[PDB]
């Protein structure tokens, strides 16, 4: 809808306004800004991932990269699973903890759930 | 050309300002200029 | 389903590293791991 | 960079990651279509 | 597959993206006939009708002089008689001028996510767009179970800071207007106008979680905020992970408020421009007058690089800075600077 | 059944006619003015039955007027198309989308 | 000074801290006469009114069928009447 | 005068972090009901009804400041979470008032 | 008390005027086209 | 049953040096402060 | 004390000034004289 | 700030107001 | 019966 842009905004040297898709090479770092009412003003930077993974092993990142697939793979199961029977929300009834153990788990700073032997995910007694 | 031109159409939909516009961002020299409007020959009045 | 691209480790990444690695807090970075949306497009995916 | 007089955050946060805003690629606009908005927002992203 | 497109893409298309307000969409809005009510004194004794014993005090009450309630012997009903001079509340319509706007896919519904039924009749429809975007934003990020946080984090780390402008609009109506209206809506219509309300239930249906909670409301900027807010309090050991994002729905009275500042753009007089609906929202153009409303939400969770890489989920980019900012002295409250 | 009543009627239908008459008021200048102007529509209809059978449909249609300046839309930001065909063309041969071979290069380049 | 607390103090407290509800404070707000509306569908025509042109046809906008607006030939005003079936509001109160 | 933060600090350090629970609560009426009641009502009761229209009118009559604005609606616990708020922001250079 | 009579014979008093209004705007959409040929052509070719 | 009541109440805060170098007053010292979520429930406003 | 596993926040902000929770001699109350947050506020602060 | 500083002071980490010639605090140009 | 004189008393009754 970029008609034809406003003249004034040819004093903008450092800004180009696309009209049409550009493929590129990639990106690496881009500014997301914006604004509001009552004088609300507020910005954001975003960088690439490769720049996270570069400061780590190959090492760790190829051991990361398998844990990821992995995922992946339950993720695109659930999704299909999800979008046939209508279940992408799934409404948690109980919470992880019995009621008798909450104070506990609140307190112990490390309490974890773990697994069960139905699948579901517990804190345990 | 440096031309500046003024371009009737009797379909005067998206889709056709569209391509104008389109056609204006590939081929619009320094100095062109493209208006479009809409328009129907079969008018005397649209005419003149 | 598709997850991120992850980046090739010697294409990609590893003319950083030599000036990157341990160079940065993994604790005090912040990364953006989820993404979705719901609009007059649908979600990020078919508005995209 | 923290409070740094000597370093503006922009710069920060993008050279920890050994950038420059020469690497700031895209900006993506709030751009609402607006008089004041459009003319306003660019010019902060420019000056900036 | 191979004839879904040729069914239905000209239709999906049609009734979806920025198009003209559809009613069915909002319970009945039709912009062509806004509709206000007049104060009238009516000048002539009006007739009688039947009331419950009640219901005729509650007229004697507001009108007294000027209103005449008797039992009937019989039935044990009254009867009520607005005398000249009473007041009354004649219903009249306008023609607005905003018949456009950015409005969900026509279809669209929660239930087909798989939100319960209660739930859906007992929140704001924004609690709804929420909902439905937090649980897909957590498969966008490998988490099926958002107790699976609950392995490598303790309760008390999963954080949620999601905002508005002024969110639960549905429910502020039925407060506002729809109860003094006499229409039937919930008791508890005040809990659902909360913008924080949202982020409650979405912490009492998915992630169960003593985590930091920190709403904001930077009117049309409030996502970003969102994202400074979340960020800081990772940085500052609150949380790990953290549901982050803004949400806001499109409204009668809401499209009616903006038009009287300016802020939208006129769909009459850009339909008297050739602009097509949709087509009539150019950021940059010459030819801007005005902006679009809009409905929906958008959410993003964000997380520890740590936590990330030791849980193993997709990373999509690194919030590398962010910040809010206030502007000069002044007296114009909407003044972009 | 209705006889024991359409006595009624006639009577309160005269009672009516007086109180019109005593207020001035003709009760069928309504339908009396209908009629008229809808003698004068069929004088139209007739007329532009007329042109209708002289032109034929399509010819009706293709003459209604459609210029209308509020409509006209301009486009002269030839700077900053250039600039985006510019780095498109970049891009495009970064890619393989245009060898130097292709007369269009050449085109996109003047 | 020495006075102020003799004249106005008594005042002060009785004015001031959790009281019954001022009225006045609020806009006329009265817990003793909460105001709803009650929909009311009329069953006889009602009498006319005058009105603007656009406010007549505002009206019949919102009621067509239930409504019937005319020109005064002299004043260029119109005339409103809600015929039976119309809908109207009527005012009513609560004790709160 | 408030203008005296600006003696030992820049204009960006000057942070307004007032929240509330719903907050406007009187235009708020005025747009959703005083409105479809046809009383006269300003135009802009729309500004109003906003949580941080408060927190600005603050900084456009008093400091003005290129400072943070974080504005909050914690419900009945609102005023506590501002401090959290407000907190935090100071504690990672915002900030300093 | 003519109105009252009015409602008891079922007879609506101003069902006149109704449908006078109503065709005095269906003749105006009639004016309305024929005054579209009357300007696309002019009088001498309309009588000819 | 509690007590409905209206009115604000604010507390300007600044940092330890700040405070000292200009030389206000100091009322306290904002030892810590936080937010906290209770567990899974569908009642909105129990207190937990 | 910030992620300390060995360390709970009230201890840390406390001890960071040299108190131990024995030092906290007033507690104030949200207490909205209601039947529940009353009976819990108490709890908590207790628990703690 | 007279307007026509405003850019500058926004991007000066270190502009400070200071006294001035009535006892108002201004931005020095 | 009285249906077609309750169209009477309605009537006088005004």
């Amino acid at each position: 809808n970029a008609d034809n842009v406003d003249k004034v905004m040819e004093q903008f040297d450092y800004i180009v306004y696309p009209s049409r898709s550009i493929k590129t090479d990639g990106i690496k770092a881009f500014s997301v800004t914006s604004f509001g009412f009552g004088q609300k003003g507020a910005q954001a930077i975003g960088v690439h991932p490769k720049y996270l993974f570069a400061t780590l092993d190959k090492a760790q990142y190829e051991a990361y990269c398998v844990k990821v697939q992995a995922r992946q793979k339950k993720a695109y199961r659930f999704f299909h699973n999800g979008l046939i029977n209508n279940k992408l929300f799934v409404a948690k009834d109980k919470a992880p903890y019995e009621d008798r153990i909450q104070s506990k788990v609140f307190l112990n700073p490390q309490s974890r759930v773990t697994q069960e032997s139905n699948g579901e995910l517990k804190f345990p007694a | 050309g440096g031309a500046k031109v003024i371009v009737t159409t009797s379909r005067f939909s998206r889709q056709v300002t569209e391509y104008y516009q389109g056609i204006y961002a590939r081929c619009g020299a320094r100095g062109s200029q493209l208006v479009v409007v809409p328009f129907n020959q079969g008018s005397k009045q649209d005419v003149e | 389903y598709p997850f991120p691209e992850l980046p090739d480790w010697d294409k990609d990444i590893k003319p950083l590293n030599d000036q990157l690695r341990g160079m940065v807090n993994l604790d005090k970075v912040v990364v953006v791991t989820g993404l979705a949306e719901i609009g007059p497009w649908g979600n990020a995916r078919t508005r995209w | 960079w923290r409070r740094d007089s000597r370093i503006a955050p922009l710069r920060g946060a993008l050279a920890t990651w050994g950038l420059t805003i020469d690497d700031l690629g895209v900006a993506s606009f709030h751009g609402t279509s607006t008089v004041a908005n459009d003319k306003n927002e660019s010019d902060v992203i420019c000056q900036q | 597959d191979k004839d879904v497109k040729a069914k239905y893409e000209k239709y999906i298309l049609e009734h979806s993206g920025i198009r003209l307000i559809e009613p069915e969409l909002f319970g009945g809005y039709d912009p062509n006939r806004k509709q206000l009510l007049q104060e009238v004194v009516i000048e002539q004794d009006l007739e009688p009708f039947e009331a419950s014993k009640e219901q005729a005090e509650e007229f004697k009450r507001e009108h007294g002089d000027k209103v005449e309630i008797f039992e009937i012997p019989e039935t044990g009903q009254y009867t009520v008689r607005l005398r000249k001079g009473a007041t009354l509340l004649i219903p009249k319509a306008l023609q607005f001028d905003r018949l456009v706007a950015g409005q969900i896919p026509t279809g669209w519904d929660a239930r087909r996510y798989g939100v319960p039924e209660d739930i859906i009749q007992q929140v704001d429809p924004v609690t709804l767009y929420v909902l439905v975007s937090v649980a897909e934003a957590l498969l966008s990020s490998g988490i099926t179970d958002p107790y699976e946080f609950y392995k490598y984090v303790h309760l008390s780390e999963v954080g949620n800071c999601i905002g508005s402008g002024v969110g639960g609009t549905s429910a502020l109506r039925g407060m506002y207007k729809d109860r003094y209206l006499d229409k039937p809506v919930q008791k508890d219509i005040l809990q659902e106008s909360f913008v924080n309300t949202m982020a409650a239930w979405v912490n009492m249906l998915l992630l169960s979680s003593t985590g930091p909670i920190k709403t904001p409301v930077g009117a049309c900027a409030t996502a970003v905020e969102s994202l400074d807010v979340g960020y800081d309090t990772i940085m500052q050991g609150k949380a790990r992970v953290c549901l982050v994002g803004g949400f806001d729905d499109f409204q009668e009275e809401g499209s009616y408020e903006f038009a009287n500042m300016g802020a939208t753009s006129n769909a009459k007089e850009e339909f008297a421009r050739g602009r097509e609906p949709g087509e009539m929202s150019r950021p940059t153009s010459t030819t801007r007058n005005g902006f679009m409303e809009s409905q929906g939400c958008g959410v993003q969770v964000i997380m520890t690089a740590q936590l990330a890489l030791e849980m193993g989920v997709p990373i999509y980019g690194i919030v590398a800075m962010t910040s809010t900012a206030t502007d000069k002295i002044g007296r114009s409250v909407p003044a972009p600077g | 059944i209705d006889a024991l009543t359409k006595d009624q009627r006639a009577l309160f239908k005269q009672q009516l006619e007086i109180i019109a008459r005593y207020l001035k008021m003709d009760l069928r200048a309504g339908d009396k003015a209908f009629v008229a102007s809808q003698e004068s529509q069929k004088a139209l209809q007739a007329q532009l039955d007329l042109w209708q059978a002289e032109h034929g449909d399509i010819y009706a249609a293709g003459i209604e007027p459609a210029f209308d300046p509020l409509k006209a839309r301009v486009y002269d930001s030839s700077w900053n198309w250039a600039r985006q065909d510019a780095l498109s063309m970049y891009y495009d041969i970064i890619f393989g989308r245009l060898r130097v071979v292709d007369r269009e290069i050449v085109s996109q380049c003047i």
